[PDB]
RNA sequence: GUGAAGAGGGAAACAACCCAGACCGCCAGCUAAGGUCCCAAAGUCAUGGUUAAGUGGGAAACGAUGUGGGAAGGCCCAGAC
RNA sequence: CGAUGUCGGCUCAUCACAUCCUGGGGCUGAAGUAGGUCCCAAGGGUAUGGCUGUUCGCCAUUUAAAGUGGUACGCGAGCUG
RNA sequence: UGCUGAAAGCAUCUAAGCACGAAACUUGCCCCGAGAUGAGUUCUCCCUGACCCUUUAAGGGUCCUGAAGGAACGUUGAAGA
């Protein structure tokens, strides 16, 4: 019989990392690994076994090459012309917390499983905190 | 290449500050201070700035040269200074200073008033001629292109706000 | 800026001197009394809250009179709320009057328009209409055609067709005043506001002028 | 500034330079002759 | 040769393309095509160079002091450029 | 083909740029107004009448301009025949 | 369109750096709008009584209590199928 995981007896640890002079592509998939638990023995399919992440300066995010002008983010309202369009520096400067949101979005599976691995994220756009009750602990990358 | 392995030497008077890449100059005309490219390494010989190129930068020499040009700027500046006269030709046209402003007739129903920068010291003994003196030689070459744009040279008569030592292609209308 | 808020009273004319017929929408704005002062540091915004005219004691219910009491102003008939900006304080008690518009020159009116009900397609959006003969038939006064045949064969978000037209809250701006009353309370705004007499209406200074 | 595929030099006085990843064509004395990629 | 009359894996989806021919069951293992950052299972594998265009991830005649090289040649410390 | 209803016209629009105007610029054999060519730019606007069933087209008179094309040569379970 | 400026001793708007620049873009003007499930913020108001039962718990039942407020009916509206 093969060992399956029960969402009620699973526990949940609290991380917190910093998300300064590192880049989206090598820092969402890890924060995507460690919300699907891929990092535990007993990681299952259908269970979210990951643990609780919080990320601080978002802004500070390094990205190389020419991102920064080049990197674009469409979407569309739902209208026919609908249809917006920004760069990663607006949206630093605009919303700087959808810049990793995004990323580990479209990492994570698609599903309402999905979208409980990604309640999870409690990213900020500064160095402090209020989940300090939760006693966190620090993480590299 | 050859301006980078050109040195720069400091006279007397003027005070040299690096503070890890940074430099900073003091003197007679005032201070000045500018950051340069991780590209390259600047040392002192007490007598004689050197620059080199670092490991790990392809585009080392380059910057070298410029860093040793925009220093050698920036002495000259703070031990002599930089000038630049502005010859304004055209019927209707004069000039004025009040402190530290330019006024303008350029030929507009609305007098062209500019600011200068706070290390800019203007000047205008005649009504069709300006000069102007600073510590910086990039500053005083923005100003006198903001000069130059408000009335640019025609080809036909040279009305307009022209530099005193430049020339222009002048032609001749067809009949 | 600190805006006000009055009650419509109807439309009316003005005569000048020169032989000028100036219309004017009356407003009477009584005693604004002041509610609450929400700061920065615990709403997150600087504003205020005002109150207009008088209510029944025996219909002012238990919260709105103890909000009312906290603060020692009569229950109103409304609750309106004002942004405000850098060099403007007020207090708890105050008691604005008609009189800070006396050097205002252009305002700007905020209001319920009148409710027209579900309207037609040609009320709504001024559309136009087919032809009434010439073998027409059911089709007097209809929109017509919608979308395109399968590309994209849907109906796009936006168009304009029948539904509610009125009942929704309309600005009018750089409307000129004419003369200010402080004993009577009025205040003569040349134009036509949005809204039927007896309506509540916001009267703030210019935003762009 | 002509604006075309194939750039080249007219006259002694032009200087071929890339900027921003474009082929430009700068002759000192004739402006005939900017040309453009 | 395949489909027709052929299931399965791969090319994101895909009758004919590649690997490969389903008697049935097993919560055993080994491979081919194809892949090993996440969706999605596997190297953020080691040494060696190229690219700075997101080229990779749609295309020509043609044009360019874009660079990474190979082999030569002219002129040149009586001084070249 | 055990039916996907067809040209033109009316209402209703939407998208694109190889742009008609507005916006900015380069060259001009651009003295100025007025112009010619080319680059960027779709935010907005982009005519009324006589003839013809006609789109197209001819003419009259305006307009800052009277755009090019796609949407089953858009739209008949919206109308017209 | 430029300023300074090397690779290329010069030159050069660019490779380091700086500035100007369109009805194009984001704000700025108006409206909707926390089911924005990431379901938000603030000022207020309201009931501060006892009993037993197995399945010992986000448990079941009894008496008393029925508040703030809302709902329903009626008069109705320049609100409205
Ligand atoms: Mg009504
Ligand atoms: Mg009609
Ligand atoms: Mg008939
Ligand atoms: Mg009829
Ligand atoms: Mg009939
Ligand atoms: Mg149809
Ligand atoms: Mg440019
Ligand atoms: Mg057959
Ligand atoms: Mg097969
Ligand atoms: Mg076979
Ligand atoms: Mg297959
Ligand atoms: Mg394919
Ligand atoms: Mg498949
Ligand atoms: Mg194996
Ligand atoms: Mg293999
Ligand atoms: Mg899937
Ligand atoms: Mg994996
Ligand atoms: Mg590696
Ligand atoms: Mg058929
Ligand atoms: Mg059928
Ligand atoms: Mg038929
Ligand atoms: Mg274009
Ligand atoms: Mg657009
Ligand atoms: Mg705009
Ligand atoms: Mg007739
Ligand atoms: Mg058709
Ligand atoms: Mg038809
Ligand atoms: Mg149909
Ligand atoms: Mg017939
Ligand atoms: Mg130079
Ligand atoms: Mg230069
Ligand atoms: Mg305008
Ligand atoms: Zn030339």
């Amino acid at each position: 019989k093969t060992f399956t995981a029960k969402p009620e007896t699973v526990k949940r640890d609290w991380y917190v990392v910093d998300a300064t002079g590192k880049t989206l592509g090598r820092l969402a998939t890890e924060l995507a690994r460690r919300l699907r638990g891929k990092h535990k023995a007993e990681y299952t399919p259908h269970v979210d076994t990951g643990d609780y992440i919080i990320v601080l300066n978002a802004d500070k995010v390094a990205v190389t090459g020419n991102k920064r002008t080049d990197k674009v983010y469409y979407h569309h309202t739902g209208h026919i012309g609908g249809i917006k369009q920004a760069t990663f520096e607006e949206m630093i400067a605009r919303r700087p917390e959808r810049v990793i949101e995004i990323a580990v979005k479209g990492m994570l599976p698609k599903g309402p499983l999905g979208r409980a691995m990604f309640r999870k994220l409690k990213v900020y756009a500064g160095n402090e905190h209020n989940h300090a009750a939760q006693q966190p602990q620090v993480l590299d990358i | 290449s050859r301006v980078a392995k050109a040195p720069v030497v400091v006279p007397a008077g003027v005070d040299v500050k690096i503070n890890g890449q940074v430099i900073t100059i003091k003197g007679k005309n005032g201070e000045l201070t500018r950051t340069l490219n991780d590209a390259v390494e600047v040392k002192h010989a007490d007598n004689t700035l050197t620059f080199g190129p670092r490991d790990g930068y392809a585009d080392g020499w380059a910057q070298a040269g410029t860093a040793r040009a925009l220093l050698n700027s920036m002495v000259i500046g703070v031990t002599e200074g930089f000038t630049k006269k502005l010859q304004l030709v055209g019927v209707g046209y004069r000039a004025a200073v009040k402190g530290n402003v330019i006024n303008l007739s350029l030929g507009f129903s609305h007098p062209v008033d500019h600011q200068l920068p706070a290390g800019i010291t203007a000047e205008c003994p005649t009504q069709t001629e300006i000069v102007l003196k600073g510590a910086d030689k990039q500053v005083i070459g923005q100003v006198a292109a903001d000069l130059r744009a408000y009335r640019r040279p025609e080809p036909y008569k040279g009305k307009g706000v022209r530099y005193a030592d430049e020339v222009v292609r002048t032609k001749e209308a067809k009949k | 800026m600190i805006g006000l808020v009055g009650k419509k009273v109807g439309m009316t004319r003005i005569f000048t001197e020169d032989g000028v017929s100036i219309p004017v929408t009356v407003i009477e704005v009584e005693a604004n009394r002041v509610t609450q002062v929400k700061d920065l540091a615990n709403d997150g915004y600087r504003a205020i809250q005002v109150t207009t005219g008088a209510k029944k004691a025996n219909r002012v219910t238990k919260p709105e009179a103890g909000h009312f009491a906290k603060a020692g102003v009569e229950a109103g008939r409304g609750l309106w709320e004002f942004r405000l900006a850098e060099g403007e304080e007020f207090t708890v008690g105050q008691s604005i009057s008609v009189e800070l518009f006396a050097d205002v020159k252009k305002v700007d009116v905020t209001g319920t328009s009148k409710g027209k009900g579900f309207a037609g397609t040609v009320k709504r959006w001024n559309f136009r209409t087919q032809d009434a003969t010439h073998g027409n038939s059911l089709s007097h006064r209809v929109p017509g055609s919608i979308g395109q045949n399968q590309t994209p064969g849907k109906v796009f978000k936006g168009k304009k067709m029948a539904g509610q037209m009125g009942n929704e809250r309309v600005t009018v701006q750089s409307l000129d005043v004419v003369r200010v009353d402080a004993e009577r309370n009025l205040l003569l705004v040349k134009g036509a506001v949005p809204g039927a007499t007896g309506s509540d209406l916001i009267v703030k200074p210019a935003v762009k002028a | 500034m002509k604006v075309r595929a194939s750039v080249k030099k007219l006259c002694r006085n032009c200087k071929i330079v890339k900027r921003d990843g474009v082929i430009r064509v700068i002759c000192s004395a004739e402006p005939k002759h900017k040309q453009r990629q």
